[PDB]
DNA sequence: TTGTGGGAGCTGTCACGGATGCA
DNA sequence: TGCATCCGTGAGTCGAGGGT
RNA sequence: CCUCGA
C-alpha cells in the first residue's frame, strides 16, 4: 500500500541517520556501514507490514541491523581474505622457463628408437594418435585406413616399441 | 639564495626571492630615501614617460 | 543501474565538468552526490501561454494567507482587550498587567511573523519558478518539492550524474565555444583568463569530434584477472589484488540498486544507492581523490586503478622506463691489482 | 527480525603553483 | 570581482632477508 | 611494510 511507503518515509527516516552512527560502532570501516544500514533498509522495506504501527520502530529496526550483521559476518569471514605483499611484481608465475620449455618440448634419445626402428606404418600412425589424441576415425582419415588398419598398428607399434 | 635550492631556482625560472628589478629603458634615475622602504623613477632620455 | 561520472573529470583540478557546463565544482560536487536538485530542461512556451492564469492563483493563495493573518490577529486582539478589561475590573497590579499585555503583544507578533513567513516561502517559490532556467540549482528541499508539486509539468528537475548526463545532451557545444571566442576577443581582464581556461578544454570537445557525454559512464569496464591475481595462501588462505575488493563493492552496489529499483523503493533510499554506488566507482578508478580512501584491513587505503601508474612504484617508473633482465648476476667487488685496464 | 544500542585515529613535513570560493 | 586560501603536486638509486 | 647493506 502506498499508504505503507509514506508511513515509512515519515517517522523511521529520522531513524536512518542514528543508525548509521550504531552500524559504524559494529563494522569500524564507513564503507563497510553504509552497506549495511543499506543492506537492512531493504529487508526492513520488503517487509514492512509486518510491523505493527504505534510500537517502537527504532528497537525494531535495531534488532535487524544487528541480526543482518551477524550472519553477515559469518558468511564473509569463512573464508579469511587478506592482501598481497606491497609489491605485486614479486607474485610468481607459475609457468615454466624458456629453458624449461624447450627440454620439456622436445624428446629423449628414444626419438631414434621410434623413427627408424618401427616401419613408417607404424611410426606415422603411434605418433599421431598418442600426440594429438585424434580420434580413432580422425587417424583413419589422415591414412586413408580403417579402423582395422588403424587400431592395428597401433596395438603393434606399442608392443614394437616395448623393446628397448 | 643558497647553493643546489638557488639551480633549482634557475632551472625552473622562478622569481627569485630577494628580487632586484632592472632598467626598462635609458633615462635619467630618482630614488627617493627613505628610512623604511625606497622608490625610483625614471624619466626616458628618448622623450619618453 | 543509473549513470556515475568519471572522477577523473569531476574532481581533477580543474573540473573539465566545471569548465564544460560552466558550473561551480562545489555545485557539481552537491549535484552528483545528491545534495541539491538541479533543473534539467525547461518548457518555455507552456510557462509563457500560463503565466497569467498562474499569476492569478498564486495572488489567490497570497490574499488568503493574509486574510487569515488579519483574522487570527483580530480575535487575539479582541481577546487581549477583554482579557485586560477583565483585570482592570479587579485589583490589577500594574506591572502585572503589563505582563498580561506583553504576554498578549507577544502572541500577535508570533502570529504575525509565522503569517510572514509563509507569505516569504510563497514569494521565493513564485520568484523562483518565474525565473526558472536549466542548470540552476535547487538547494531547498522544500522549495524543489513545492516547484514539482505545482508547476511540476512545466519543467524537469533531477539529482546525480543522470542530470549532468541529460545537461551534457541538451548541451550545445558550438553556441558556448562561439561565445567564449567572442568574450574574449571584445574584452580583457579576470573573465578573458576564465574564459581561455574555459575555452581550452571547450574548443577541445568541440575540434575532435570527442562527444563529451563520454565524462558519463553507464557500464564500467573490468581489467583481466591476470593483471589482478588472486593466488591461493599457505592453507585455507587467500591474497587478492586490492582491484578486486574495488571490483566487488561496485559490484555488490550496483545489485543492492538493482534490488531497490524493483522493490519501489523509497526515493531517499535509492538516492543513497546511487550515491554509494558513484562513489565506490571513484574509489575503483581514483581512490581517496575524494574524500577519505577506502580502507582494507588495517586501515590500510587500497590501490586504485590510477595508483598502478602514478610514483616511482608506477607502471612507468617501475616497468617501462625501467626493468629486471636475464643473463645477470651480482657480487661483492675486490680490487684485482693485476688486472688490466 | 521490538521494546538499549552513535568511530577510529590521526599533525611532527616542506616548497610551490594555480583553481576555488568568499568578501 | 580580487585576491587569500586550500588543495593537490613533487621530494636518489640499487641490493639482502622477514612478514601481513 | 619493516630491519639492514653500499
Amino acid at each position: 500500500d502506498e499508504e505503507l511507503t509514506a508511513r515509512f518515509e515519515r517517522d523511521a527516516i529520522p531513524l536512518l541517520d542514528q543508525l548509521y552512527g550504531g552500524a559504524l560502532r559494529m563494522t569500524r570501516n564507513p564503507a563497510d556501514a553504509e552497506d549495511l544500514l543499506q543492506e537492512t533498509m531493504v529487508k526492513a522495506y520488503a517487509g514492512f507490514r509486518s510491523f505493527r504501527h504505534g510500537t517502537n520502530l527504532k528497537a525494531w529496526l535495531y534488532r535487524i541491523l544487528t541480526n543482518t550483521y551477524i550472519n553477515s559476518y559469518r558468511r564473509r569471514a569463512r573464508i579469511r581474505m587478506e592482501a598481497l605483499p606491497e609489491d605485486y611484481d614479486r607474485v610468481p608465475a607459475d609457468e615454466p622457463n624458456p629453458e624449461q620449455i624447450y627440454h620439456d618440448a622436445r624428446l629423449g634419445p628414444d626419438l631414434q628408437a621410434a623413427l627408424q626402428a618401427l616401419p613408417e606404418e607404424f611410426r606415422m600412425a603411434v605418433y599421431y594418435a598418442d600426440v594429438e589424441g585424434f580420434p580413432y576415425k580422425e587417424i583413419a582419415e589422415i591414412m586413408d585406413t580403417p579402423i582395422g588398419t588403424v587400431m592395428s598398428r597401433l596395438h603393434r607399434g606399442r608392443r614394437q616399441l616395448r623393446g628397448l | 639564495t643558497g647553493g643546489l635550492p638557488r639551480v633549482q631556482e634557475l632551472f625552473e625560472a622562478r622569481v627569485p626571492r630577494g628580487k632586484a628589478p632592472i632598467a626598462d629603458v635609458t633615462g635619467r634615475v630618482r630614488l627617493e630615501d627613505g628610512e623604511r622602504f625606497y622608490k625610483i623613477t625614471i624619466v626616458p632620455d628618448d622623450g619618453g614617460e | 543501474a543509473a549513470p556515475v561520472t568519471h572522477i577523473w573529470y569531476f574532481k581533477g583540478v580543474p573540473s573539465r565538468l566545471g569548465y564544460l557546463l560552466d558550473l561551480a565544482p562545489k555545485d557539481l560536487e552537491k549535484i552528483i552526490y545528491f545534495a541539491a536538485y538541479v533543473i534539467t530542461s525547461v518548457d518555455e512556451e507552456m510557462r509563457h501561454n500560463e503565466l497569467s492564469t498562474l499569476e492569478a492563483e498564486m495572488a489567490v493563495e497570497r490574499k488568503a494567507v493574509e486574510d487569515q493573518r488579519d483574522g487570527e490577529l483580530e480575535a487575539r486582539a479582541q481577546k487581549l482587550e477583554a482579557d485586560l478589561a477583565e483585570l482592570e475590573a479587579e485589583g490589577a497590579k500594574a506591572d502585572a498587567r503589563r505582563k498580561v499585555r506583553d504576554g498578549g503583544e507577544r502572541e500577535m507578533r508570533q502570529i504575525r511573523d509565522r503569517a510572514q513567513r509563509e507569505l516569504d516561502r510563497l514569494e521565493d517559490i513564485w520568484s523562483t519558478f518565474t525565473k526558472l532556467a536549466p542548470k540552476q540549482l535547487i538547494v531547498d528541499e522544500n522549495l524543489y518539492r513545492e516547484l514539482v508539486d505545482r508547476y511540476g509539468e512545466y519543467f524537469t528537475g533531477a539529482m546525480g550524474a543522470e542530470s549532468i548526463q541529460k545537461l551534457i545532451e541538451n548541451f550545445d557545444i558550438d553556441a558556448e565555444a562561439e561565445s567564449l571566442r567572442d568574450v574574449i576577443r571584445n574584452g580583457k581582464g579576470q573573465k578573458k583568463l576564465r574564459a581561455l581556461k574555459r575555452l581550452k578544454v571547450v574548443a577541445a570537445f568541440q575540434q575532435s569530434g570527442n562527444s563529451p557525454m563520454g565524462m558519463v559512464l553507464d557500464a564500467v569496464p573490468v581489467i583481466p584477472p591476470e593483471l589482478r591475481p588472486m593466488v591461493q595462501l599457505d592453507g585455507g588462505r587467500f591474497a587478492t589484488s586490492d582491484l578486486n575488493d574495488l571490483y566487488r563493492r561496485v559490484i555488490n552496489r550496483n545489485n543492492r540498486l538493482k534490488r531497490l529499483i524493483d522493490l519501489g523503493a523509497p526515493e531517499i533510499i535509492v538516492n543513497n544507492e546511487k550515491r554509494m554506488l558513484q562513489e565506490s566507482v571513484d574509489a575503483l578508478f581514483d581512490n581517496g581523490r575524494r574524500g577519505r580512501p577506502v580502507t582494507g584491513p588495517g586501515n590500510r587505503p587500497l590501490k586504485s586503478l590510477s595508483d598502478l601508474l602514478k610514483g616511482k612504484q608506477g607502471r612507468f617508473r617501475q616497468n617501462l622506463l625501467g626493468k629486471r633482465v636475464d643473463y645477470s648476476g651480482r657480487s661483492v667487488i675486490v680490487v684485482g691489482p693485476q688486472l688490466k685496464l
